[PDB]
């Protein structure tokens, strides 16, 4: 049973990237390297671990002109004065636009929604 | 001045994390860890 | 058993990888819905149901 | 066999007094602080069955 | 073997979201809540 497990880890952890938690090491698995040993085997599991955090204020959606804007891939955060979008596992804040967001419905059904602006890259070219 | 003691086991430290409807914690840096796993 | 509930209810899938992470519960389900091929819209639109 | 199952964590987490989770009621799975043993309603049923 | 299985479910089902079919309940797994029991453990899965 220990050998069938090691054969399963050599396939899922080494030969590929596993989304299984605590199977190919503690944390988000990137890759693993095997090493031989007497009557056994050793796995060196490389993992990604977020270390330094920072509390932020969030919200599930944004009301721009009656339309509720949800994020395509990320979360809405706030430094107390301005709102941005960022990847979940890394603070890479960037401006809220119609390309980073998705529209569905109105602002009278979502809980915790907040009013703010959404940027349209097409507008300044019209003024050119 | 040493001696053998007996006690009730502790299961680690308490951590009552923050809470709110309008709070989020995002990482800013990262740390690569390379642990070890032995299997006979 | 109670500690693992407080982490899942709060942090979801993060405390199993490293330090805990404050996330609201309604936002966790939005990401879990995305994990099954469903957008965040149907959750917040049907958060009570 | 218990440590590999239940002791998957390294630090004890706890719930807040303000249990605002967007309408989800986890009372039947969270522990009752009044009882001598701090196990939930569902846990107490399984220990009696 | 049952304990090693349960330890694998707490990592996959509880501590994370599993895309494995019928490993953390019938349906599309969202999350799981564990409960203790005499000489065992109980999982309360959540599925779409």
């Amino acid at each position: 049973a220990s050998a069938n497990l090691a054969a399963t880890k050599m396939s899922e952890c080494v030969l590929g990237q596993s989304k299984r938690v605590d199977f190919c090491g503690k944390g988000y698995h990137l890759m693993s390297f095997p090493q031989s040993a007497p009557h056994g085997v050793v796995f060196l599991h490389v993992t990604y671990v977020p270390a330094q955090e920072k509390n932020f204020t969030t919200a599930p959606a944004i009301c721009h002109d009656g339309k509720a804007h949800f994020p395509r891939e990320g979360v809405f955060v706030s430094n107390g004065t301005h709102w941005f979008v960022t990847q979940r596992n890394f603070y890479e804040p960037q401006i809220i636009t119609t390309d980073n967001t998705f529209v569905s419905g109105n602002c009278d059904v979502v809980i915790g929604i907040v009013n703010n602006t959404v940027y349209d890259p097409l507008q300044p070219e019209l003024d050119s | 001045s040493q001696s053998i003691i007996a006690y009730t086991m502790s299961l680690g430290a308490e951590n009552s994390v923050a809470y709110s409807n309008n709070s989020i914690a995002i990482p800013t840096n990262f740390t690569i860890s390379v642990t070890t796993e032995i299997l006979p | 058993t109670s500690a693992l509930l407080a982490g899942t209810i709060t942090s979801g899938w993060t405390f199993g990888a490293g330090a805990a992470l404050q996330i609201p519960f309604a936002m966790q389900m939005a990401y879990r819905f995305n994990g099954i091929g469903v957008t965040q819209n149907v959750l917040y639109e049907n958060q009570k149901l | 066999n218990t440590q590999e199952v239940f002791a998957q964590v390294k630090q004890i987490y706890k719930t807040p007094p303000i249990k605002d989770f967007g309408g989800f009621n986890f009372s039947q799975i969270l522990p009752d602080p009044s009882k001598p043993s701090k196990r939930s309603f569902i846990e107490d049923l399984l220990f009696n069955k």
